[PDB]
């Protein structure tokens, strides 16, 4: 089920703008006991996004949730 | 990992 991927969207998203920023996504990693660097958590921003404008967007969230 | 991600935050 996608339901599963929406969840976590919904889990991400910290107001309900859509486009998860590294400061959210950041804020959860840490909320799961995940402490990265300035860097690192850019990194997988870079890597989630296929766009190139700084920002994971749903289509790319769905993409990540599925790589292997 | 992004699969580890999703697997602890169905834990909390």
């Amino acid at each position: 089920s996608e339901e599963e991927i929406r969840e976590a969207f919904r889990v991400f998203d910290k107001d309900g703008n859509g486009y998860i920023s590294a400061a959210e996504l950041r804020h959860v990693m840490t909320n799961l006991g995940e402490k990265l660097t300035d860097e690192e958590v850019d990194e997988m921003i870079r890597e989630a996004d296929i766009d190139g404008d700084g920002q994971v967007n749903y289509e790319e969230f769905v993409q990540m949730m599925t790589a292997k | 990992k992004l699969a580890h991600l999703r697997a602890r935050l169905k834990e909390l």
